[PDB]
């Protein structure tokens, strides 16, 4: 699962390989963490509320949560997020 | 040949920012964008590479006019070049002088040329200095009804008062008799002294059937000046541009070449060295009367940009680099006429009451892409909210075709294809 | 014949939902974001591309046809480079 692994990660893997693999697998899927608010990371975005997430020195973005659908056929929900000016649906 | 540019920052919003970002991305130059807090839901923010906020505790219209914040944000981010756009600090030489003193490159003319332009007195004197006839009228500002009476008696009965301190229409009313003359002059003077600053007024001759022709001028620092082509925009609801046509409607070749020569001579005498616009006026009998010279890039540049197939933003960037015009391979004999173009602007004004601008939320948006159809989307997208603090521009549309009726029909189809609901 | 003349150069490209990695195998799914990249000398023809569209697994897999007209070959090549960089189709 190595594409740009640095020596620091090489040494970290020798410490705890199992949890390192699990952490890398989790980070690859859900994305880069520790840019979120702690209450946002634990609780989550409360509905009808807009918050801000800082990514790089200029990359700054906003999220607003709109609503949540019901189970369609396969235990799947649809969530409508409002980005800077657009709408995205996630399953 | 000189110090190459590695980063460019812009101080406008909407379509200019998008255009210059496309230009910089074409040359692989990093982009820096600025925005106000009340304007945090646009597209140019995500289009650039980095974005920063200015005017945190300022007015929404005044946040973009704060020089020190722009200067410090440019200094901190290792920005080398800055573009002024139009309508924001473009016609204030103070910003140019501050940028020069800060060691940052300014995309445009020197502060001396800007100071020479602006106020009408210096430009008018420069015009009368060499050719380029101007409309007959008073020279010094007029604040007395008596001298206005002699000026009306000498030249002609129908006159219009033109004011200073602002290029907008303001109180442009025409006097056709004597009884209304005194009351109109008093009202205009009161409005100038109260609602405005200097009560400088001028008495001239109102042309019964005006027709104004624009010409673009491109200069370098090696004393080379090239005219692009002419433009006609006679469609004015009151005093504002509505629909633009790329070439001359019906101009005699002698007239067009004489106008070109006069514009080139004026630019050379002033020694302009960047992209600017020269405005004139044509009577039914035909008398080219000087109006003013625009020191910035006009919004209606796209028609000429499409006719001659020459990218003006690339030319401006490369000339700010230092490369001379022959190096770019741009010659007056190397350009030619190819087709015609029609330019139109999508606004949010109610077309019934008073062309009063409207506000709301866009619910349904679709766009029309055609053959000679080119689209510039400022803030048009699904679920967009327009603010009344700024202008009301949605889309800038240009239609290109082999003939004027052909371009007209193509643009008609394109607008019929547009779909904005909400 | 006399009224027809060469004027500039052009480049034509088509975007397709195929995997250039394994076997140029077509891919099916639902699009979650779509954006346009029309510019100065850029002409765009959109067949079926909108937010939340669904790609049928049995019909043609063409989304958008993009064309550049320019004064020279490198110019149009750069315009395609920039326009393709500007396009964003995720999911
Ligand atoms: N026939 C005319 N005779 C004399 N003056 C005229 C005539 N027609 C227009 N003017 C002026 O031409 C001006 C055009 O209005 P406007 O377009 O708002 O100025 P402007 O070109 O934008 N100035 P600026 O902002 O410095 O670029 C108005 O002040 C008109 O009164």
């Amino acid at each position: 699962h190595g594409e740009e692994v640095t020596p620091e990660d090489v040494l970290s893997a020798a410490m705890y390989p199992d949890v390192f693999a699990h952490f890398k697998d989790f980070t690859a899927t859900f994305g880069p963490l520790d840019s979120l608010n702690t209450r946002l990371f634990l609780q989550g975005p409360k509905i009808a509320e807009e918050f801000e997430v800082e990514l790089e020195r200029g990359k700054t973005l906003h999220i607003k949560a709109l609503a949540v659908s019901d189970l369609n056929r396969a235990g799947q929900r649809q969530v409508f997020f409002e980005l800077n000016g657009q709408l995205r649906s996630i399953l | 040949e000189y110090k190459p540019i590695k980063k460019v920052m812009v101080a406008n919003r909407g379509e200019i920012a998008i255009r210059v970002f496309r230009a910089c991305t074409e040359l692989g130059i990093r982009t820096v964008a600025i925005y106000s807090e009340q304007d945090t839901g646009q597209m140019h923010r995500q289009k650039a590479d980095e974005a920063y906020l200015i005017g945190r505790g300022l007015a929404p219209v005044q946040a973009y006019l704060h020089i020190p914040d722009i200067i410090k944000v440019a200094k901190e981010n290792n920005v080398d070049a800055v573009h002024p756009g139009y309508g924001f600090l473009s016609e204030r030489a103070d910003f140019a002088q501050a940028c020069q003193d800060a060691g940052v490159r300014f995309i445009g003319p020197s502060p001396e040329v800007v100071r020479k332009m602006g106020d009408k007195v210096e430009a008018r004197a420069i015009a009368i200095a060499a050719g380029v006839p101007v409309v007959p009228g008073t020279d010094a500002p007029i604040t007395s009804l008596h001298e206005a009476h002699e000026f009306s008696n000498t030249y002609g009965f129908p006159i219009i008062f033109k004011a200073a301190y602002g290029g907008g229409g303001r109180g442009m009313r025409v006097v056709h008799s004597y009884e209304e003359l005194e009351e109109n002059y008093t009202r205009a003077y009161s409005e100038a002294l109260a609602a405005f600053g200097n009560g400088a007024l001028f008495v001239e001759k109102f042309i019964e059937k005006p027709r104004h022709i624009e010409v673009q001028i491109l200069g370098d620092q090696y004393g080379n000046i090239l005219h692009l082509y002419e433009r006609d925009c006679s469609i004015q609801r009151r005093h504002q541009k509505v629909v633009e046509i790329a070439p001359a409607a019906h101009l005699d070749p002698q007239l067009r070449t004489r106008l070109t020569s006069d514009s080139v001579k004026l630019a050379k005498q002033v020694g302009y060295e960047n992209a600017g616009t020269v405005e004139f006026l044509v009577d039914r009998h035909g008398k080219h009367y000087f109006i003013e010279v625009n020191s910035r890039l006009q919004v209606e540049h796209t028609v000429t940009e499409e006719i001659t197939d020459v990218d003006l933003v690339h030319a401006q960037i490369h000339v700010a680099e230092g490369r001379s015009l022959p190096d770019l391979g741009l010659r007056q004999e190397n350009i030619r006429i190819n087709g015609c173009a029609i330019q139109c602007r999508v606004t949010t004004e109610d077309p019934a009451r008073s062309f009063q601008p409207d506000t709301g939320r866009i619910e349904v948006f679709r766009s029309g892409e055609g053959m000679g159809i080119r689209l510039d989307n400022a803030s048009a997208f699904q679920g967009a909210v327009i603010s009344p603090h700024y202008d009301s521009l949605l889309v800038k549309v240009i239609a290109h075709g082999k003939d004027h009726p052909t371009a007209a029909t193509k643009m008609s189809r394109a607008l019929a294809e547009f779909r904005v609901r909400g």
